[PDB]
């Protein structure tokens, strides 16, 4: 009952956001090719959709 | 005089127009002439509906307008059937506006919502059978007040402050639900409208008895509370025994202040033409007494 | 009738905020044409007193006194100088009449008891009633003062009237149950009429007295002093003289640049020329069309017309976006795989306005409207119609043509599309000439109007008399 | 039609061919090579 | 700094025919080399945020 | 003159043989080839 945990991470546009969601991240000079742990975390739009 | 009219179909009929016609079967029909008999390009909303010419004058239009439910229809033959007062009736709602016992309906244009389709059901080429919104009361009468409001700040304002203004008016919700007014304009309607209430209003100044213009500030000076605060919030951006008292003074000041709110109030109130007692657990059709 | 009473009422109800007494106008064909009239959406007012000043802006002097220097992003001051002058300009209540009538038969023949001193009548074709007011900052009115008129119509046209105290009030001020007012006002009804005109004497105009209005009572004190009046015509003088310093300004920078270029005229706009032309007769033309030009630039000049659509308030935030849109390096391999769409670019299309000469015959075209776009094949200025003709004009051996661009660029071209090219220095006036002298209407709320912006406007309202009262 | 078969065509796929058919500095003879013509569709990830 | 970093960091410089294997690369590409001797298995990047 | 922007077009002709084709579309797209020697003309060193 928190607002967060990690606010570096649970922000809209905060660092871990930019870095991992894939919506942020192909904005990036980004090598799709790698798997992340991290993506379903962070791919806000398909867990949304 | 008729209780039966028969609408008759110059175009020839699908199947899938035969069965989306005996689906329709209960809804409410707008017709211009409380006639036997009526062609099908006079069925409906889309004869009247140039949307230049905003949604004021489609409310004046269809106020005056006379309502049918739908009944037999078959084979290019439609047979709508016009209710009298007070019997019970099966009527189908088609807006997605949610109804819950005990409400009364009102009729009005459709409005906007999120879905954004509009679903151009029913186009015979060019003919396309629009069919209005039957509204509860709270939800119509907002859809009026909001619209006199609109046209009675718009007035001698510039077009920036009212961009904010209307983005912020013109969107109301309801149970939930996501409308919009489609087009608010300034017709010589709504300015007759506005003459009316701005008479009212200040008949309401005028006449008014001498301790209700003070009966809030005594209160003030009695109470404090959130109601109250808010009271005082509005009349503070412009901010003992009387001398005399006489009951009959009071009583005939009271009942002329009466007769000016009323001639106020139903600027915004629609005449009521449907009060449900039924709801289908799917909020699709309900069962309701007509007024007349 | 009723526009005068009400402002009477209306004025009496704010004198002790505004201190502006009311003074109630009737204009006729005179003024404006009957489709003006017809066709009328606000009337306008705005007070300057002896000093220069508007009525709506700071007292002491303000930072719209300090020159612009021509660049588009402070576009001379941006919003903020167009919500002051919109804070300066003030709107009356007006009323359209378009049957013809005589004011002394119409308003015996309404409630009013006219008594003017003879029954001399006076007709008109049209009437469009309306009353202004002119602030006296203390119970002094003075007669140097200058009362501004403006008549707006739907499309956001406006005509600019003005004049002053002494004319409006030349022997006004040496003539010095219960009881509704419009009774009281009806029947002590009006006597003195009197005819005024623009300083420039360029419009007639009468003026009403009625002898119930509130402004009597107050025993004001009136009194015109012959420095300051004095002071009001050179501030006349300052403000009259905009458009012709600018055209002054084009005509010493092409001089300059004719200069420093050593004569030698370099071709920008695309046209086949010969080896064996005379071009003495080219240049001697040049010289007779730019003399013509310099004799009958107006108002409407094109330089003038291009710097109107700057000083909207659109201009600064186009102007920031046009800037960073430039303002940019190569894209990005991961913007162009990924994401929204490039933004669009600059068209290759524009529209410019030109001002044309001709020395076969006397004659010159100023509001001329021009497109102009890039020969791909030689890089040059290709001149098209506003219907997409070609403009053949630059063919014609007795035509030179001004251009001026939408950045304020201005091009002299000569025949064979030769041409002179400069920058407008707008930096030889303050903000305040330029912003007061010109500038778009910016419309205001009203009837028959969407309240939607940008929706399509609807029928022109056009109050009529040819058709029967509508109710 | 510009504008229609451009937003029809987005993807990172047909964004990356546009960007190669421009990059080098050839002729579009050269880098192109003609096949016949289609007939079928198997939709998928990647598509038969 | 950008040497300094790599130096620090072990890794090379982003050595690429920059045009066209940029554009494939983010349209997907496979470009890290496998360790020689592998005794545990795959290796589990630990993604950091 | 900065850049090249291409046509494509889809012929359908009964001429089969190449040197008419060739000819009728030298005489359609004269102001292509005329483009060609202007900036063959125009800008040495490069080789259109």
């Amino acid at each position: 009952f928190a607002a967060t945990h990690n606010p570096w991470a649970s922000q809209a546009g905060c660092l871990s956001d930019v870095l991992y969601n894939t919506r942020h991240r192909e904005r990036l000079g980004y090598n799709s090719k790698f798997y992340s742990p991290c993506a379903q975390y962070f791919n806000t739009e398909e867990i949304i959709a | 005089m008729e209780a039966n009219i028969f609408c008759t179909f110059d175009h020839k009929l699908s199947i899938a127009d035969v069965g989306k016609l005996t689906k329709l079967v209960a809804a409410v029909v707008p017709i211009p002439q409380r006639l036997h008999l009526i062609k099908h390009y006079q069925l409906g909303l889309h004869q009247f509906v140039d949307h230049t010419r905003g949604y004021v004058r489609l409310r004046g239009l269809l106020r005056n307008m006379t309502l049918t439910l739908m009944r037999r229809v078959e084979g290019n033959q439609i047979l709508l059937h016009v209710p009298t007062h007070g019997l019970l009736y099966t009527v189908l709602n088609t807006g997605p506006v949610t109804w819950e016992k005990g409400d009364a309906l009102c009729v009005l244009p459709p409005l906007f919502h999120g879905p954004l389709a509009r679903e151009n059901l029913l186009t015979l080429g060019q003919w396309e059978l629009v069919l209005p919104w039957i509204v509860p009361m709270p939800l119509a009468l907002e859809i009026n007040q909001r619209l006199l409001i609109m046209g009675l700040f718009s007035l001698d304002r510039s077009y920036e402050e009212v961009k904010a203004a209307v983005q912020q008016l013109q969107t109301i919700t309801f149970r939930d639900a996501t409308f919009t007014i489609p087009d608010p304009v300034i017709d010589q309607h709504l300015l007759i409208d506005m003459k009316t209430a701005c008479l009212s209003m200040s008949m309401v100044a005028n006449l008014a008895s001498e301790l209700t213009m003070t009966y809030v500030r005594k209160l003030a000076l009695e109470d404090s509370s959130m109601l109250l605060v808010k009271c005082q919030e509005l009349l503070m951006r412009l901010d003992a025994r009387p001398q005399h008292v006489s009951p009959d003074d009071e009583i005939a000041r009271l009942s002329a202040l009466f007769v000016m709110l009323r001639q106020l109030d139903d600027l915004i109130r629609e005449q009521v033409v449907f009060t449900v007692c039924d709801v289908s657990p799917d909020n699709k059709s309900a069962t309701c007494i007509f007024k007349g | 009738m009723e526009t005068h009473l009400y402002s009477d009422l209306a004025f009496e109800a704010r004198f002790a905020d505004d201190e502006q007494l009311p003074l109630h106008l009737v204009l006729d064909q005179e003024v404006l044409s009957n489709e003006e009239a017809e066709t009328l959406r606000y009337v306008y007012y705005r007070n300057v007193d002896s000093a220069g000043r508007s009525t709506g802006r700071a007292p002491g002097g303000d930072e719209d006194d300090a020159p612009a220097s021509d660049d588009a992003e402070d576009a001379v001051g941006g919003d903020r100088a167009f919500d002051r002058e919109r804070r300066t300009w003030q709107r009356a209540c007006f009323r359209v009449l378009p049957r013809p009538l005589e004011l002394l038969d119409y308003l015996r023949q309404s409630g009013l008891t006219v008594t003017l001193e003879k029954e001399q009548r006076v007709r008109m074709f049209y009437a469009v009633f309306t009353t202004l007011g002119l602030r006296c900052p203390d119970n002094r009115l003075s007669g140097a003062q200058t009362l501004h008129l403006r008549l707006v119509w739907p499309d956001g046209s406006y005509r600019d009237w003005e004049f002053l105290a002494r004319d409006l009030l030349r022997e006004e001020m040496e003539a010095n149950d219960e009881v509704a007012r419009t009774d009281e006002w009806k029947g002590a009804g009006v006597s003195r009429l009197r005819e005024v005109w623009d300083v420039q004497h360029r419009v007639r105009l009468r003026v009403l007295w009625y002898v119930n209005s509130f402004w009597r009572s107050r025993e004001l004190s009136y009194d015109d002093h012959e420095v300051e009046l004095y002071r009001a015509l050179d501030a006349y003088r300052a403000r009259i003289a905009v458009e012709y310093v600018l055209i002054r300004a084009v005509r010493d920078e092409i001089y300059a640049v004719l200069r420093r270029d050593g004569g030698a005229l370099p071709q920008r706009f695309a046209c086949h020329v010969s080896r064996n032309m005379s071009w003495r007769v080219v240049w001697e033309l040049c010289r007779h069309a730019l003399a013509l030009w310099m004799d009958w630039a107006d108002v409407r000049s094109c330089i003038i017309k291009a710097l109107t659509p700057r000083l909207s308030r659109g201009a600064a935030a186009a102007a920031q976006r046009a800037r960073r849109q430039r303002e940019r390096s190569a894209p990005k391999p991961q913007e162009l795989l990924f994401g929204p769409r490039n933004e669009s670019g600059p068209p290759a299309e524009q529209t410019w306005y030109a001002d044309v000469v001709r020395c076969v015959r006397a004659q010159v075209d100023l509001g001329v409207e021009v497109r102009a776009a890039r020969c791909p094949r030689t890089g040059l200025w290709i001149v098209r119609d506003r219907r997409g003709r070609l403009r053949r004009w630059l063919s014609q051996p007795e035509v030179c043509v001004l251009y001026v661009t939408p950045d304020l660029d201005f091009y002299w071209v000569l025949p064979g599309g030769f041409a002179v090219s400069s920058r407008v220095t707008l930096h030889g006036l303050a903000q305040r000439a330029l912003r007061d002298r010109f500038q778009n209407f910016e419309a205001v709320l009203a009837r028959g109007m969407h309240v939607e912006a940008g929706r399509q406007e609807p029928e022109t309202p056009r109050v009529s008399g040819r058709r029967l009262p509508f109710d | 039609t510009r504008c229609l078969l451009e937003s029809v065509y987005t993807a990172s796929a047909a964004r990356a061919a546009l960007q190669w058919l421009d990059l080098g500095p050839h002729l579009l003879h050269r880098r192109l090579e003609t096949l016949g013509c289609v007939k079928t569709v198997s939709l998928g990830i990647t598509s038969l | 700094v950008d040497r300094w970093i790599r130096h620090a960091a072990g890794v090379e410089r982003p050595q690429l025919l920059d045009t066209e294997t940029i554009s494939m690369l983010t349209f997907g590409s496979m470009s890290e080399r496998n360790a020689a001797a592998t005794v545990h298995g795959q290796k589990a990047a630990c993604e950091l945020i | 003159g900065p850049e090249t922007r291409p046509g494509i077009y889809v012929l359908t002709s009964s001429i089969a043989h190449w040197q008419t084709l060739v000819d009728v579309a030298r005489g359609k797209f004269a102001r292509e080839r005329c483009s060609f020697v202007n900036r063959r003309i125009t800008r040495p060193r490069q080789i259109p």
